[PDB]
């Protein structure tokens, strides 16, 4: 495959049927055996789609209740450099419910990116 | 102290093939074997301080358990109340 | 795809086997640490269908014993906006055990919300 | 479709294989916070069919040892409603062990039941 | 189908590769409160083969130690009747472990049973 | 299916990709309530496959670290009669881990056997 | 198969979409009952692939906390001898978190070895 090729085929998708987003990232740095937190926010137009059939598990505790679910994925262009980490997060505010990016599958060819295939969590 | 009794174990003991630590043998060591796992330090008054607990897991290779009581009280005998050194740590 | 494809794709299959139903939906709000429960109804015509082969569940505990099968499917139009939540919950009935609305997926393009495709729990 | 296949369906289905069948229907009723049970029978013209591949699961306890398999379906014609909750049941006496209904998915075709399709264990 | 068709469709499969077979049934009997088990013994030619690609369990306890698997079927046709309950057993010396019959599928052509489908473990 | 194109099979399918092994057969023999090993040798020609995709199970304590995966296959011709059970085991130093075969499929043809199909574990 | 085919093949699937990458091997000894770490490094041109759909799973506890994946894979050349193992490791540092080689799947064609299939965790 040629790199141009999967460039054109990824901006594609994502314009057949886009949403504009804005991620928000909290990553978390390590200082004196402990954690800072710098929130960085971007945009990216995005593609979502349904990659799993599955059920909305949900979590209830004296902590709190919330029910999440792992169905939606997502198709993000090269245009910025994502880094979903253990400690680091992206996630956005769709209507829906907010979206968490679990993972991040990068496209790869020849050792050059051209965006990534990511999996998110509907968290409600 | 690991080194003491491990040692203590492999001179006195010739049936053992190995005295190991807790994770270390692989599938394919060679039966009978012992593990030396180190328990709690707990004080136990003025009189003893803080005593250690000590276990000396033996192994073997599953023909029959006479076998097992043997090398049982073989271990007992080795390291029950004689004094052991420890060259690693020299005391 | 254009969005009227779907609109008509939606309002067919909706219209090939309707049922009517009265979704009752009870919204949890946050007063004073604690919830205050809003309760209203909406009226849709709906199409069920099965998605899944799943066996029923019985819970029998102490509290009570009510048994749920996540078998039946749902797919409603774009007549009506729906947002099944943990605090928020929708559920009908029909003659055979109440149905709670478990997780909706919404069906939408470029950005144009165009129908509700859903899922349900038979709870018996 | 219209309805009118969907029976002559269902019926000519039963027809190939029939076997007579005689559910005996024990519904709970609620009295002073506890169950007053009314054993009613029912014969419905029934056939059987395997639907699922599985595995005898096998409770013994001090309780008593009974042993389940959740592999066989059932499907039943229009002629008779049937109903299995929580607290009813429906149950019937086949020679290779018990047959107990767990669930009922009823063939509904616009609004109008055209007959059940169903799933049983083999309790013996 | 035609009972006949598939009694010679069941003789014919047994027949391509049939094996010689000791069934020893084991029936127990409610006596005050206690079993009083009856050892009755029977032979029927038999086609065994693989149903499922299972993972054979080891069991390994002060009680004792045995491996079983539960890959082997079992058709047999309708000359003898056989019945596996909780209470009742069916088991026979094969050179490679005893197989035990844990379930029977009867396959029965309009209420005329015309032979057995059946699933093992072979205990080893 | 006449037997002798099974075992021009299973010798050729051999041939293709032939392994020299020596299993070491360990049978454990009761006596006084305990168990007599004899350890025994055998030599065969066989070749190894994949028959699973499978994860590498790990386990560690204080008995010792090993990691097992159960996925590789055998095939072996009928020169050599094996019996693999809870008393008796076969395994055999190939490079890239210690092989185990877990279970034992006798391929047999109108009641003479005429290869086995096998199945392995490579304890690391 | 010849083994030519299967080393061409190879090594033109590598050449498709290769990674140069610095494979650490650590190799724990035994010595006096413990482990002496041999550290060493190797280079291989070599493809990344996927192989599985999984879900990224997280494991924090007092002692850290760090997520893993095991959708990636690998294929690599004849060129230099891998050996993964309960006592051994292999791993490299792949921009997109380090990555780990839980298992080796040596292609061996007539006895001789042309190359490594491969399977990776993505240790973020």
């Amino acid at each position: 495959i040629n790199i141009d090729r999967r460039r054109k085929d990824i901006i594609r998708t994502i314009n057949i049927n886009p949403t504009n987003i804005t991620i928000t990232s909290i990553k978390k740095t390590e200082i004196d055996g402990a954690f800072e937190e710098t929130e960085t926010e971007i945009k990216c137009v995005v593609r979502i789609f349904n990659e799993k059939t599955a059920e909305k598990q949900i979590s209830s505790e004296k902590q709190g209740t919330f029910s999440s679910i792992r169905t939606y994925g997502m198709l993000v262009s090269n245009d910025v450099i994502l880094e979903v980490n253990s400690r680091d997060s992206l996630e956005f505010e769709c209507i829906y419910g907010r979206m968490k990016i679990v993972n991040i599958y990068p496209q790869i060819v020849k050792g050059e990116l051209c965006g990534y295939q990511c999996s998110l969590e509907r968290i409600d | 102290m690991r080194a003491g009794i491990r040692k203590a174990l492999i001179d006195n003991i010739k049936e053992l093939k190995g005295c190991y630590e807790p994770n270390v043998p692989n599938k394919d060591t060679k039966k009978p074997y012992m593990v030396v796992v180190q328990g709690q330090d707990n004080d136990h008054g003025e009189t003893i301080g803080f005593e250690r607990s000590i276990e000396v897991w033996i192994y073997e290779g599953r023909t029959t358990f006479k076998k097992l009581d043997k090398l049982t009280k073989q271990v007992v005998e080795v390291l029950d109340m004689n004094t052991i050194v420890d060259e690693s740590e020299n005391e």
